[PDB]
C-alpha cells in the first residue's frame, strides 16, 4: 500500500460544488473514476454536511466495489477532516475532493512525488500567485493578496539559492494532493491549522523543530497546459468545453 | 504487468543490439499510483535512476541495497512456502524493471549476486522476522565494511603513494577518488589538481566543487586540453566502474583514451576500485555490451544556432554518446584495493581470495 | 595612402579582434588583393625597398593574429616571388611591376582551384564500405567526402571537436548529402577507434618539420591512429605550410575565453581555478601518414622540398 | 653491537654466500638465546648496515615467518632457502639452447649457478658480459666465468645496444622482486631491458624467492632513496621482462603478484 | 544610420578616496592600460563610429592622455569628441548637456569610462531598433545584463541588484538596490502592468552599457532631480518602458570599489574579457607588448628573472621590471619598470609601475601605486592600501585595514616618513 486517496467533501459563490454541479454528468462519479482507473483499491470517502447532510446519499450512488464512508459535522474543514481519520492511516495520502473535473493523467505528480523524495506534490493549472522554479517542477513561494498589508515579501536566501523565480498569476489549485506521512504528523501535533489549502503557505522549508526526517524537505507542484482540469474562475472556456 | 519501453532514435548499427532509450518517458505510464507488481521503493529507485538523479557507482549500489532493504522489511510469507525460494522468485522482477529503467552497473550486479547467495542460504527452520533481522544487519553489515573500510583503505593506500609537490589529474565524478583527495589534502599534502571534463554528462563539476570546498587548489579543462597540460602532469587519478577479468578498466568513456594519452606523455595512471565491483565477465572492446544515453543530449547552444534541433529528420544522421568502455590491461598501471596495491592481472586473483577460495 | 593605410588598419585590427574572413581561402585571396593594392598605388627605386616595405607591413599583421599563419607565409611567398622576378631580371620600374601583377594574378588562378584540384584526386583513396573519422571542421574535409561519395558508398565518424561544437555543422552539411553520418564527442575517440579504418583530417597550419596544428583533440587522434595503426590523411592546401619552426617561436597555440569551458554562472568556486582553452593543439609529423595538396599527395618527409620551392630561407625571421 | 659481529663472520668467511642468508641466520642465532622474540626483534631494528632490497625483503619474510617452534621454522626456512639454488638452477638451465649468444649483467652467484648447471649439461654457448662499471664486478663475473671454461668476452658498458642484434636471449639475475613483476636491480638492467624489448629480446629474470618485497615503483624515483645510495639501482617494467625463475617454478610476472596475495606481505 | 555613444569619463560618486585626488579614476591601470583605453577600445569593438568622451575632474590629465593614444589618430575608425565644462557634477547632468548641445542622434550607447566588456551590443541594437519601430518610440532603454551567480566574486553587494522583469517580451519591471536588505518587496501593480508571464532575475551582473535613445535625454532635461541612472529608471518605472538583453557567453562589468577592481582585473589576467587580453595589443604602444607563456604568465621585454624566482599563477610583468633572486609571485599584476628584491611574496597583489620593493618584504592582496617603496622586512596585511610614493619604514607590520598617503585627511597617515611619524 503505497497510497491511501481520502475525497474531501467541503467547499473552498457561483454554484454549489457537491450536488448541484452537474456539468454534463454527475460530478462525484469523476473522482471515483480516477482513483479506480490507475490501482487504488482501497477508497475511503469524505461526506459532506455543509447541505444539511445530504451528499451521503449522492455519494452512495457511484456504487464502487470498495468504500469507507464517515459522516462528518458543518463547520469542518480539510484538515480537520485528515484528523479525523489519522489513526485508519498508514502510508501516504492522496488527497482528492468532490468537485474535480480532471483531464490530467495523474500519473506525472506521483512521479514528481516518488523521484525526487517529496514531502508534497500538488497539481495546478492555468488571485495566487505561484514562485515555481525555472525547471518547473518545485515551487518557492506562494500567497494571496487579502492577507498581505505589503505587496508581496521575497528572502534573500531564496534569490541566493535560486537566482530566477518564475511566478504565475493565472493557476488555479485542482486539489490532487500527495502527502507524506510526517506532515500529517505535524498536523495532528499542530491542531490550530484548517483548511489545507492554507497549509501550504507555512511549509518551513526556509531558515528558522517543525521537520521530521541543505538538508530539508522537498515539495513540488506540476503547472498543466494541455490537460483541462476543472476552473470557474473565467468561465470562457469551462462553458465552451467538451467532456469526454 | 510490466511492458518494455520502447526504443527512441535511430540506433548505430553496431549498437542495434544494445537498447536506447529517452529521459523525457516513463515507464510508469500505465501502472498503477498504489504499486502493486513492482515494490514502491523499487519503483521510486527506477524513477531516480531513470532520470538521472544517482548517476554516481558506489550511489546506485547504496541506493539499491536501501531499496532492498525496504523491500525485505515489506516482505511477507505465504503458507506452506519457503522464504528462501519465493524471495528468490520475486526479486526477479524487480531487478527486471530496474534493468528496463537504465542498465545495471556491475556493483549492482554483485550486490544482486550477493544478495541472491545470502537469501539462498536462509534455514528452513528460521522464523520469519528473525530472518528479515538477518537479512537486514547482512545488508547494514555488507554496505559498513565494503564501502566505508574499503574506501578508507583504498585512501590509506593513495595517501601513501601521493608525494608532496606533485600534479593531480583527475576525470569524471567518483566519490573514492574525491575523498582520496580530500582525505590527502587534510593530512599534509600540498598538492593542485587538474580536472578533465567531458560532453554530454560534464559531471567534472561536482569533485571540482568538492575540491575547492575542501581547501585544494583546483584547474578545470576539457579532454582536447588534456593533451596540452599532460606534459606538466605526473600523476593521474582514475575512478573505475568495473574490472574485468583480464585487468581491463570498465569506467566512463574517456578513461582509455586519457591513459593513453597519458603513456604517450609518460604519465602513470591510476585507477580506485572496490573490490566488489569486480567481474568474472570479460570483453575487449566497448561495442558488446554498453550503455547507450541520450541521442538529445549531444546537442547545445553555441550562439542560436543549434544544428542538431531535428536531426531525426535527417535520414543519415546517427547520434552517440557512449557511458562505458574497457581499456587494454597494458595500459593501466595501479589497482589500488584495499587488499593493497595490486597489478591489473592481480583482479581474477582477488576474485578467487574473496571468492572463498 | 588614405584609402589603402584605412584598409590596412581595417585588416590589422580584423585580425586582431576575431578571425574575419571565417573561411582562410577567402582570407588568402584578400591577403592577394592587400598584397596588389599595396603594390599597386606606392612608388619604390629598388626591389629591395619593396622587400623592406612588405616585411615593415607583414610584421603588423604578424603580430595582429600569432596564430593565424596563412597572412604570413602568403606575404613569404611573395616575396619570393618577387626576388625570383628580381633575380630572373638580374642577371626595371614598370616591367617588374607588370611581372609582380601577372604572377600575383597566377597566384590567384592556382589558388581558385586547389580545393578543386583535391576534390579531383579525391577518388583515388576512398572505397566502397568505409568507416572515415574526421575531427572539426573544414571545407575541404567536407568537399573531399561530398564528392568521393558520389561513386562510392562508405561512413563518416564526425568527431565534434568541443571548446565550442563547431563539428555538427560538419554532420549537418555532410547528412544533407547523404554520407551515413554518425555524431560522437571526444571522450568516445579511442572507444571508437578499434572500428576506425582512416583518419581524415584538415590542418590550420603545417610546420617546416611536417608537424602541423589543427582543431584540439586531434593530437590524441593521431596517437589513437597510431596505436591502431590507421593511416592518417591530412587534406591540406598549399598555402598552410609555413617555415615556422615547432619550439623556435612563442605563441603556438590560442587561448580563448574560459567561457565555453566553464561558464560564468559556475558560482564561488571560479576564484580558486585556473581553466584553460587551446583550441589547436601540437602533432608531431611521425604520427602523420599522408599530405593532400592540390598538386598531389606528399610524406611527411617532403614538407622540407615544398619549403624550399615555396619559400626563402632569409624570410624565415621575416 | 655482537649482531654485526655475527653477521660480518657469517658473510666473510664464504665470500660466494648471500648476504640476506647471512641476515636470517643472525636472527635465528638471536632466537637461540619472551626472550628470544625480543633479541631478535632488537637485532632486526639494528641491523640498519646493508642497503640491498634482498636484505631487509628476507628480514620481513622471516618477521612474518615467525609469526616454541620459531627455532624449527626458522630452521626450515633457512633449509628451503639453502637447498632454493639448485632448484632454481634446474628450472631454470633448460630454456639455453647449443650455440646461443648470452648476455650477462654484472656479477651474481646466481646466473653463475646456472651457466655451471648449464655446461653440466653438455651445452656450448658463447657469454657477452657488461662490465657494469660504478665498480669492476663485470669483470670479475667475466673471471669467475672463465674458471669455468667458457667462452666470456668483457663487453664495454656503452655497448648493450651495440651487441643486443646478435645475442639472441638476455638473462639476467636480479637482486630484487616488486609485486607487479618488474625487478630492482643494479643501474644497467633498464637500458638493456629497453634494448631488448627494442629488439624483441627474450629478457628472462632469475631470482630467488625471498626477494619478494611490497613494494610498487612507478618512475625510477619511486624506488626508497635508501636503497639508491651516482644511483646504484634502477627499475624495469614488467613489461620489459618475458619470465621468471623461482623456486616455486619459471614464473610468468603476473604470477609473483599472486604469490604476495597469498602470502599477505 | 551612425552609431554614436555617449562617454561618461568621470563617476562622480565618492569612492577612490585617496586613490583618486592623484590620478583620475579613467586613467587608473588594472594592467598596464588605463581603463578610458578598455571603454575606447569596446566602444571601436561595438561598431560605433562617434564617442563623446565627457570629462570634468582633472580633465586636462585626462586630454593629455587620450590626445596620444590610438582613438585620436585620423586612421583610427572611431573618432572620439573631447568635450570639457567645470559646471557639471552628476550623470544627468552631462546627459542634460547632451540634449542641450544637440550632439546625439538616434540610439546612442549611454556608457561609463570604466567598463570592462566584450558584448557584441548589435544584437541588442537590433532588437531595441526592431521595438522602437513596432512600438513607434515608446522603447526608451535598453538595460543589458549578463548571466551570472549570486556567490561569484566578482558582483559585490553594493553593486548586486535584483529586477523582476517580463520573461517574454524581456522588459524591466522592477528596480532596487539590495544593499542592506535582506527582504525583498515587490509591488503589486508590477505583475498588472505585464501580464504576459512574469519572473524575477537576480542572476544579472550590471555591466551598465544601457543602450538608449534621445528620448531619454529629453526626460532629463524635463526632469531636474534625475541625478544619475538608477533614479531615472526608478521615476521611470513607478510612472514609455524600458527593455532588457541578456547576455550568455561575453563579460562585461565596470568598477565601483577595489574589490570590484581586484575582481576584474582577475578576470582580465584570466583571460574572461577575451579579445581582450593584454598579448593582443589592442591600444597600439610599444612598451606594453607581453608574451603569454603557459599558466597565464605574461613577460614582458627585458625583464630577466633572478635565480630561483617562482611564477606559477596568472602573473604579469611589465616592460623594464626587474626582479631579484627566489621570489614567489602569482595571482599578481606588476607594472613596467618595477624593482622587486629578494626572497619576498606576491599573493593577488597589484603593483603598478615605478614601485621598489626591498628584500624579506611581505605584500599580500595590497594596492601599490605610482612610484612606490617599500622596505626590508615590512609585512603587508590583505586590503592595504598605499598611493603615490608612500615610503613605509623598516620593521613595521601595517594592519588589515591600513590606507596611507601624503595627503593626511584622507587616509591614516600624511607626508611624513613611514618608520617615525
Amino acid at each position: 500500500m503505497e497510497f491511501q486517496a481520502v475525497v474531501m467533501a467541503v467547499g473552498g459563490s457561483s454554484i454549489p460544488k457537491p450536488l448541484l454541479p452537474v456539468g454534463n454528468k454527475p460530478l462525484i462519479w469523476y473522482p471515483l473514476n480516477l482513483l479506480e482507473r490507475v490501482g487504488f483499491e482501497e477508497v475511503i470517502v469524505v461526506t459532506t454536511r455543509d447541505v444539511q447532510k445530504a451528499l451521503c446519499a449522492e455519494f452512495k450512488m457511484k456504487m464502487k466495489p470498495d468504500i469507507v464512508c464517515i459522516p462528518d459535522d458543518a463547520d469542518m474543514g480539510t484538515a480537520d477532516s485528515l484528523r479525523y481519520i489519522y489513526p485508519k492511516l498508514k502510508t501516504d495520502v492522496l488527497v482528492l475532493s468532490c468537485d474535480l473535473i480532471t483531464d490530467v493523467a495523474l500519473h506525472e505528480v506521483v512521479d514528481l512525488f516518488r523521484a525526487y523524495d517529496a514531502s508534497l506534490a500538488m497539481l495546478m493549472r492555468k488571485r495566487d500567485f505561484i514562485g515555481v522554479d525555472s525547471t518547473g517542477k518545485r515551487l518557492l513561494f506562494m500567497a494571496n493578496e487579502a492577507d498581505l498589508d505589503e505587496e508581496l515579501v521575497i528572502k534573500g536566501s531564496i534569490l541566493q539559492k535560486h537566482p530566477r523565480i518564475r511566478f504565475h498569476t493565472g493557476l488555479v489549485d485542482a486539489h490532487l494532493y500527495c502527502l507524506k506521512k510526517y506532515i500529517v504528523d505535524f498536523l495532528m501535533e499542530n491542531g490550530s491549522i484548517t483548511s489545507i489549502r492554507s497549509e501550504l503557505i507555512p511549509y518551513l522549508v526556509r531558515k528558522q523543530s517543525a521537520s521530521s526526517q541543505l538538508k530539508s524537505l522537498d515539495i513540488y507542484s506540476f503547472i498543466t497546459l494541455n490537460l483541462a482540469p476543472y476552473d470557474a474562475c473565467w468561465n470562457a472556456c469551462r462553458g465552451d468545453r467538451w467532456e469526454d | 504487468q510490466v511492458p518494455t519501453r520502447k526504443d527512441y532514435g535511430s540506433k548505430v548499427s553496431l549498437f542495434s543490439h544494445l537498447p536506447q532509450y529517452s529521459r523525457q518517458n516513463s515507464l510508469t505510464q500505465f501502472m498503477s499510483i498504489p504499486s502493486s507488481v513492482i515494490h514502491p521503493a523499487m519503483v521510486r529507485l527506477g524513477l531516480q535512476y531513470s532520470q538521472g538523479l544517482v548517476s554516481g557507482s558506489n550511489a546506485r549500489c547504496i541506493a539499491l541495497l536501501r531499496a532492498l532493504q525496504q523491500v525485505i522489511q515489506d516482505y511477507t510469507t505465504p503458507p506452506n512456502e519457503e522464504l528462501s525460494r519465493d524471495l528468490v522468485n520475486k526479486l526477479k522482477p524487480y531487478m527486471s524493471f530496474l534493468t528496463q529503467c537504465r542498465p545495471l552497473s556491475a556493483s549492482m550486479h554483485n550486490a544482486i549476486k550477493f544478495l541472491n547467495k545470502e537469501i539462498t542460504s536462509v534455514g528452513s527452520s528460521k522464523r520469519e522476522e528473525e530472518a528479515k533481522s538477518e537479512l537486514r544487519a547482512a545488508i547494514d553489515r555488507y554496505v559498513q565494511e565494503k564501502i566505508v573500510l574499503a574506501a578508507q583503505a583504498i585512501s590509506r593506500f593513495a595517501y601513501q603513494k601521493i608525494s608532496n609537490g606533485d600534479v593531480i589529474l583527475v576525470y569524471g565524478c567518483s566519490s573514492l577518488v574525491s575523498r582520496i583527495l580530500q582525505e590527502a589534502w587534510t593530512e599534509g599534502r600540498r598538492f593542485r589538481v587538474v580536472v578533465v571534463d567531458s560532453r554530454p554528462w560534464l559531471e567534472g563539476r561536482h569533485t571540482l566543487r568538492s575540491l575547492v570546498h575542501a581547501g585544494v587548489p583546483a584547474s578545470y579543462l576539457l579532454i582536447p586540453a588534456a593533451s596540452y597540460v599532460l606534459p606538466e602532469v605526473s600523476k593521474v587519478l582514475l575512478g573505475a566502474h568495473a574490472l574485468l577479468a583480464n585487468g581491463s578498466v570498465m569506467s566512463r568513456v574517456g578513461t582509455a583514451q586519457l591513459a593513453l594519452v597519458a603513456r604517450a606523455h609518460n604519465v602513470p595512471v591510476l585507477v580506485c576500485c572496490e573490490t566488489y565491483k569486480f567481474c568474472e565477465r570479460v570483453q575487449t572492446d566497448a561495442f558488446v555490451s554498453n550503455e547507450l544515453d541520450d541521442p538529445d543530449d549531444l546537442q547545445c547552444k553555441r550562439g542560436e544556432h543549434v544544428a542538431l534541433a531535428n536531426w531525426q529528420n535527417h535520414a543519415s544522421l546517427r547520434l552517440l554518446n557512449l557511458v562505458y568502455d574497457v581499456t587494454p590491461p597494458e595500459l593501466v598501471d595501479l589497482v589500488i584495493t584495499e587488499l593493497g596495491m595490486i597489478p591489473c592481472s592481480s583482479v581474477p586473483v582477488v576474485l578467487r581470495v574473496k571468492s572463498s577460495d | 595612402g588614405s584609402e589603402l593605410s584605412e584598409r590596412i588598419e581595417s585588416f590589422v585590427e580584423t585580425l586582431k579582434r576575431g578571425g574575419g574572413p571565417r573561411s582562410s581561402e577567402e582570407m588568402a585571396r584578400e591577403t592577394l588583393g592587400l598584397l596588389r593594392q599595396i603594390i599597386t598605388d606606392h612608388r619604390w627605386s629598388n626591389a629591395g625597398e619593396l622587400m623592406e616595405l612588405i616585411r615593415r607591413e607583414g610584421r603588423r599583421m604578424t603580430a595582429a593574429q600569432p596564430s593565424e599563419t596563412t597572412v604570413g607565409n602568403m606575404v613569404r611567398r611573395v616575396l619570393k616571388i618577387i626576388r625570383e622576378e628580381y633575380g630572373r631580371l638580374h642577371g626595371h620600374y614598370a616591367q617588374l611591376q607588370s611581372n609582380i601583377i601577372e604572377a600575383i594574378n597566377e597566384l590567384l588562378v592556382e589558388l581558385e582551384g586547389t580545393m578543386e584540384n583535391i576534390a579531383a584526386q579525391a577518388l583515388e583513396h576512398i572505397h566502397s564500405n568505409e568507416v572515415i573519422m574526421t575531427i572539426g571542421f573544414s571545407r575541404t574535409v567536407e568537399a573531399f567526402l561530398k564528392e568521393a561519395a558520389r561513386k562510392r558508398k562508405f561512413h563518416v565518424i564526425v568527431a565534434e571537436c568541443a571548446p565550442f561544437c563547431q563539428g555538427h555543422e560538419m554532420a549537418v552539411n555532410l547528412s544533407k548529402a547523404g554520407i551515413e553520418t554518425t555524431v560522437m564527442t571526444d571522450a568516445a575517440i579511442f572507444a571508437v577507434m578499434s572500428r576506425v579504418n582512416k583518419v581524415i583530417i584538415g590542418t590550420k597550419t603545417i610546420l617546416a618539420n611536417g608537424a602541423l596544428r589543427a582543431v584540439t583533440g586531434t593530437h590524441t587522434l593521431a596517437l589513437a591512429a597510431k596505436h591502431h595503426s590507421t593511416p592518417l590523411i591530412v587534406c591540406a592546401p598549399m598555402f598552410k605550410l609555413s617555415p615556422q619552426f615547432p619550439n623556435e617561436e612563442d605563441s603556438f597555440h590560442k587561448f580563448v575565453a574560459p567561457e565555453e569551458v566553464l561558464p560564468f554562472t559556475e558560482g564561488d568556486i571560479l576564484e580558486k581555478v585556473s581553466v584553460h582553452c587551446p583550441v589547436f593543439d601540437y602533432v608531431p609529423p611521425e604520427l602523420i601518414t599522408l599530405f593532400i595538396s592540390n598538386i598531389g599527395g606528399n610524406a611527411p618527409s617532403y614538407i622540407y622540398r615544398l619549403m624550399s620551392e615555396l619559400y626563402h630561407p632569409d624570410d624565415h625571421v621575416l | 653491537k655482537e649482531l654485526i659481529e655475527y653477521f660480518k663472520s657469517q658473510m666473510k668467511e664464504d665470500p660466494d654466500m648471500a648476504s640476506a642468508v647471512a641476515a636470517i641466520r643472525t636472527l635465528l642465532e638471536f632466537l637461540k638465546r619472551g626472550l628470544r622474540a625480543n633479541l631478535t626483534s632488537a637485532i632486526e631494528t639494528l641491523c640498519g648496515v646493508d642497503s640491498s632490497v634482498a636484505v631487509s625483503s628476507g628480514g620481513e619474510l622471516f618477521l612474518r615467518f615467525i609469526s616454541k617452534i620459531m627455532i624449527e621454522r626458522g630452521e626450515l626456512f633457512l633449509r628451503r632457502i639453502s637447498l632454493s639454488r639448485n632448484k632454481i638452477a634446474d628450472l631454470c638451465h633448460t630454456f639455453i639452447k647449443d650455440g646461443a649468444t648470452i648476455l650477462t649483467h654484472a656479477y651474481s652467484r646466481v646466473v653463475l649457478r646456472v651457466l655451471e648447471a648449464a655446461v653440466a649439461a653438455k651445452k656450448r654457448f658463447s657469454v657477452y658480459v657488461t662490465e657494469s662499471q660504478p665498480d669492476l664486478s663485470g669483470k670479475k663475473m667475466a673471471k669467475a666465468l672463465c674458471h669455468l671454461n667458457v667462452p666470456v668476452t668483457v663487453v664495454l658498458d656503452a655497448a648493450v645496444g651495440y651487441i643486443m642484434e646478435k645475442a639472441d636471449l638476455v638473462i639476467v639475475g636480479a637482486e630484487g622482486v616488486v609485486e607487479n613483476g618488474g625487478i630492482i636491480n643494479k643501474i644497467g638492467t633498464n637500458q638493456m631491458a629497453v634494448c631488448a624489448k627494442a629488439q624483441n629480446k627474450p629478457f628472462y629474470v632469475v631470482a630467488e624467492s625471498f626477494k619478494f618485497v611490497r613494494l610498487f615503483p612507478l618512475n625510477q624515483q619511486d624506488v626508497p632513496d635508501k636503497f639508491k645510495y651516482h644511483p646504484w639501482v634502477d627499475y624495469t617494467a614488467p613489461s620489459l621482462i618475458t619470465l621468471l625463475f623461482t623456486d616455486l617454478g619459471v614464473l610468468t610476472p603476473s604470477a609473483v603478484s599472486d604469490e604476495l596475495i597469498k602470502l599477505y606481505l | 544610420p551612425p552609431l554614436q555613444a555617449v562617454l561618461v569619463a568621470d563617476s562622480f560618486d565618492r569612492r577612490f578616496f585617496p586613490i583618486s585626488k592623484d590620478q583620475p579614476r579613467v586613467l587608473l591601470p588594472l594592467a598596464n592600460v588605463a581603463l578610458i583605453d578598455y571603454t575606447l577600445e569596446f566602444l571601436t569593438a561595438t561598431g560605433v563610429q562617434e564617442t563623446f568622451v565627457f570629462c570634468c575632474w582633472k580633465a586636462a590629465q585626462i586630454k593629455e592622455h587620450l590626445l596620444k593614444s590610438k582613438w585620436c589618430r585620423p586612421t583610427s575608425l572611431n573618432v572620439v569628441r573631447i568635450i570639457t565644462s567645470e559646471l557639471y557634477r552628476s550623470l544627468g547632468d552631462v546627459l542634460r548637456d547632451v540634449d542641450a548641445k544637440a550632439l546625439v542622434r538616434s540610439d546612442f550607447l549611454l556608457v561609463y569610462g570604466d567598463v570592462i566588456s566584450n558584448i557584441n551590443i548589435t544584437r541588442a541594437l537590433e532588437e531595441h531598433r526592431l521595438r522602437r519601430k513596432l512600438e513607434k518610440n515608446v522603447s526608451v532603454m535598453t538595460m543589458i545584463f549578463k548571466e551570472s551567480s549570486p556567490s561569484h566574486p566578482t558582483r559585490c553587494h553594493e553593486d548586486n541588484v535584483v529586477v523582476a522583469v517580463d520573461s517574454t517580451t524581456n522588459r524591466v519591471l522592477h528596480f532596487q538596490k539590495t544593499q542592506g536588505l535582506r527582504r525583498f518587496a515587490f509591488p503589486l501593480s508590477l505583475f498588472q502592468g505585464s501580464s504576459d508571464g512574469v519572473e524575477v532575475r537576480y542572476d544579472l551582473l550590471d555591466c551598465h552599457i544601457s543602450i538608449c535613445s534621445p528620448q531619454v535625454a529629453q526626460l532629463f532635461t524635463d526632469n531636474f532631480d534625475y541625478q544619475t541612472r538608477d533614479d531615472f529608471v526608478r521615476g521611470l518605472l513607478v510612472n514609455n518602458q524600458i527593455h532588457m538583453h541578456v547576455t550568455a557567453k561575453e563579460y562585461g562589468a565596470r568598477v565601483s570599489n577595489l574589490h570590484m577592481y581586484s575582481a576584474v582585473c582577475a578576470d582580465v589576467i584570466r583571460r574572461w574579457v577575451y579579445p581582450l587580453t593584454p598579448e593582443a595589443n589592442f591600444t597600439d604602444s610599444t612598451t606594453q607588448s607581453c608574451t603569454h607563456s603557459r599558466h597565464n604568465i605574461y613577460r614582458g621585454p627585458e625583464v630577466s628573472l633572478g635565480h630561483g624566482s617562482i611564477l606559477e599563477e596568472n602573473v604579469l610583468l611589465g616592460s623594464g621590471t626587474v626582479i631579484g633572486s627566489n621570489c614567489f609571485i602569482t595571482n599578481s599584476v606588476i607594472g613596467p619598470g618595477c624593482h622587486i628584491g629578494d626572497n619576498v611574496v606576491l599573493d593577488q597583489t597589484y603593483l603598478w609601475q615605478g614601485v621598489r620593493v626591498a628584500a624579506g618584504a611581505q605584500i599580500h592582496q595590497s594596492l601599490l601605486c605610482d612610484n612606490a617603496e617599500v622596505k626590508e622586512r615590512v609585512t603587508l596585511k590583505p586590503r592595504s592600501v598605499l598611493t603615490s610614493q608612500v615610503v613605509v619604514g623598516p620593521n613595521i607590520t601595517l594592519p588589515e585595514g591600513s590606507v596611507i598617503s601624503l595627503h593626511p585627511p584622507d587616509a591614516e597617515e600624511d607626508e611624513d616618513d613611514g618608520e617615525f611619524s
